[PDB]
RNA sequence: GAUAAGUGCUGAAAGCAUCUAAGCAUGAAGCCCCCCUCAAGAUGAGAUUUCCCAUUCCGCAAGGAAGUAAGAUCCCUGAAA
RNA sequence: UGGCACCCGGCUCAUCGCAUCCUGGGGCUUAGUCGGUCCCAAGGGUUGGGCUGUUCGCCCAUUAAAGCGGUAC
RNA sequence: UAUACGUUAAGUGGAAAAGGAUGUGGAGUUGCUUAGACAACCAG
């Protein structure tokens, strides 16, 4: 899970780690990496956290 | 002051152009040559002043700058007149030397040795045991007296050999 | 329960040029992407790599001395066989098998990872046969 | 270079001109046909082809009726290469003799060694007896096998097996005598083969 | 063809010098080629020349089966093996 | 009823290290003839006998040379 | 293949050093010291 999210994420400019804080720290959003793992089926949702997390890691 | 950190004059009698990778064409009269330094090395050539300064004080600059500037203007002068050297083969029975063209030698030492010359020397000598050669280049005739040079060898106990202009002969403990 | 793969994949076409880029920072990047760590639908047990293909492969560059110093190796299996080769034998001489070597240092072993192997295409100069693929251009990330 | 195919006849004496003798070799070799000339932009390298020795309508396949239909001529029984030579003076269907050597010019003979079959380490290798008559139990054995600490057998150590029948070549042996009504070359020396088989003669190497 | 110990010419820190740092030459029975032999199971399984061809059945297509072409083998007389 | 240190040779087959015996290339210290010394170099080569327990070993005659060692003698 | 400040150029980093060593970046001092060094170059 963490490989694919890694992959998925680095896909929209963040990395891993960054990403992952920046969820922990936007709120909480309590998602675990295999619920997460949802890059692979619908990829439209995922960049919406990820843009949440850059919105608030900056 | 730094050996070629200074402002090195020239008769303005000769042509320069400039490109990339500090490819630098001096021609003129005779000579042509293209010497290409690191990109880091700043140029700063005038018509025929060379006010080059060092980028940084470190040994990129702070020494190898002074090996540039300096060489520079050799290519001026090599453009302009040429170069000579001297030699010296004293010996016994040394007159062994080329009859013009290809250098052929019997050292006594019963093999021969025979080479032929390269372009751009000149060689202007009847009496091989003192030799002088003109030329273009500073290094191609450094390495042409080189070559005359390591035609012949010395030996200890006498005092015959091969000497560079105005040299003497190694003596040992011979006896 | 996650989502495995098994046959439903493509696999695209990337060239990438080896000049000026240092042989390590190059070779780590072109087996990530061989072995297919860029794409989220990732499998440890299935090929998802894509055809990597490297052109200008002999102005690949090396820090320091090593270009007179790094010493390639090799046993013929025979007493006092030991043959070795300078960098820049290597460089001048077989510019390709260098690459190669360097990449499959690099990937796993066993079965898969010599299956993974074949993907990979190195051509001195700036030529290539592979039109009829439709290659795309791709730049390190890294 | 240059180059022809024969066939080994055996060997005799020749008196020389002084009043010496010395070994003779005989090589009948019937003219050749060039059959192919291989290019660099089509094969890879420039050669040649040569066929040596006829052979009756019934030992043959289509194949090589079919190869041998380009330049007119019954089917071969020996097909060699050459490469090396110079390719400007060849055609397909060109006649090679062995006028081309000349008397006192040195050559190369390759051939196929005889075969021995299955032998010892002695007479393959050149090995020693142990002694005999000592109390000792030793006698044309192959010897020790290696050093205790590898737990292995290193590679190259020579064991008996079959022996001859392999591919050598012999240089620097010299013509005598050459005649075209019979297509016989006369060398000096010894050379590799057993009789009626196959020899190549070429051009020097070391020269 | 480059290389070791060495020999040099240019020129540096450092106006001088200076085979040494950027450079350029020469230099060993070692090192790669040249000589000889094996070598595409090199699964990365390469190349060129020549020969045979689009057979019959069901299955309408695919498909699967049978008899064959070029060519081999079984069997017999042997030895340069 | 002292003193104070230590804890098998021969045969048949070979292979490796260099801390180089010969051959190659050098400085040298050495008229040349030579010889001594010190660097670089492991490719190849490196002997037949008599007395003898081959010893804390003698001799004979050759060769460009009759190297030192590791591999459970 | 994060963000800042310095060191090292030899693969030191990747065992433990006597002994030897112009390798040597900084913080010091101590000299003579632009009517004046290190090359100065002309001149007992």
């Amino acid at each position: 899970w963490i490989t694919r999210i890694n992959a998925a994420a680095r896909m929209n400019g963040l990395s891993y780690s960054r990403l992952m804080h920046g969820l922990k720290l936007s709120g909480i959003e309590v998602n675990r990496k295999m619920l997460a793992d949802l890059a692979v089926n619908d990829l439209t949702a995922f960049n919406q956290l990820a843009d949440a997390a850059k919105a608030q890691l900056n | 002051s730094r050996v070629g950190k200074k402002l090195l004059e020239i008769p303005s009698d000769v042509t320069v152009t400039l490109n990339d990778n500090n490819t630098v064409a001096v021609k003129g009269p005779k000579g042509e040559l293209t010497r290409t330094f690191h990109p880091d090395m700043e140029i700063k050539v005038e018509d025929n002043v060379l006010t080059v300064a060092r980028p940084s004080d470190q040994k990129e600059h702070r020494a190898l700058h002074g090996t540039t500037r300096s060489l520079l203007g050799n290519m001026v002068e090599g453009v302009s007149k040429g170069f000579e050297r001297g030699l010296e083969l004293v010996g016994v029975g040394y007159r062994a030397s080329k009859s013009g063209n290809k250098l052929v030698l019997n050292v006594g030492y019963s093999h021969p040795v025979e080479i032929v010359p390269e372009e751009g020397i000149e060689i202007e000598v009847p009496s091989q045991t003192k030799v002088v050669v003109k030329g273009t280049d500073k290094e191609r005739v450094g390495a042409i007296a080189a070559n005359i040079r390591a035609v012949r060898s010395p030996e200890p106990y006498k005092g015959k050999g091969i000497r560079y202009e105005g040299e003497v002969v190694r003596r040992k403990e011979g006896k | 329960t996650p989502m495995a793969n098994a046959s439903t994949i493509e696999r695209k076409w990337l060239v990438v040029d080896a000049a000026g880029k240092t042989l390590g920072r190059l070779s780590s990047e072109v087996a990530a992407i061989l072995r297919g760590k860029h794409k989220p639908t990732y499998t440890p047990h299935v090929d998802t790599g894509d055809h990597v293909i490297i052109i200008n492969a002999e102005k690949i560059e090396l820090t320091g001395k090593k270009l007179t110093d790094k010493i390639y190796y090799r046993h013929t299996q025979h007493p006092g066989g030991l043959k070795s080769r300078t960098a820049l034998e290597m460089r001048t001489n077989y510019p390709e098998k260098m690459l190669e070597l360097a990449i499959k240092g690099m990937l796993p072993k066993g079965s898969l990872g010599r299956q993974m192997f074949k993907k990979l295409n190195v051509y001195r100069g700036s030529e290539h046969p592979h039109e009829a693929q439709k290659p795309e251009v791709y730049e390190l990330r890294g | 270079t240059k180059g022809i195919l024969g066939r080994k006849i055996g060997m005799t004496q020749v008196f020389a001109e002084n009043g010496d003798l010395i070994p003779v070799t005989v090589i009948e070799a019937a003219p050749n046909v060039v059959l192919q000339k291989k290019t660099a932009e089509n094969d890879g390298y420039e050669a040649i082809q040569l066929g040596f020795d006829d052979k009756r309508e019934k030992l043959s396949n289509k194949p090589e009726k079919g190869h041998v239909a380009k330049a007119e001529t019954a089917p071969k029984r020996f097909v060699k290469e050459l490469r090396g030579v110079e390719m400007d003076a060849y055609e397909v269907g060109q006649e090679v003799k062995v006028e081309i050597f000349s008397a006192g010019e040195i050559v190369d003979v390759t051939g196929v060694s005889k075969g021995k079959g299955f032998q010892g380490a002695i007479k393959r290798h050149g090995q020693s007896r142990g002694p005999m008559s000592h109390g000792s139990r030793y006698h044309r054995r192959p010897g020790s096998m290696g050093p205790v600490d590898p737990n292995r057998v290193f590679k190259g150590k020579l064991l008996p097996g079959r022996m001859g029948g392999e591919q050598i070549t012999v240089q620097n042996l010299e013509i005598v005598k050459v005649d075209a009504e019979r297509n016989l070359l006369l060398i000096k020396g010894n050379v590799p083969g057993a009789k009626k088989s196959l020899i190549t003669v070429k051009s020097a190497v070391k020269s």
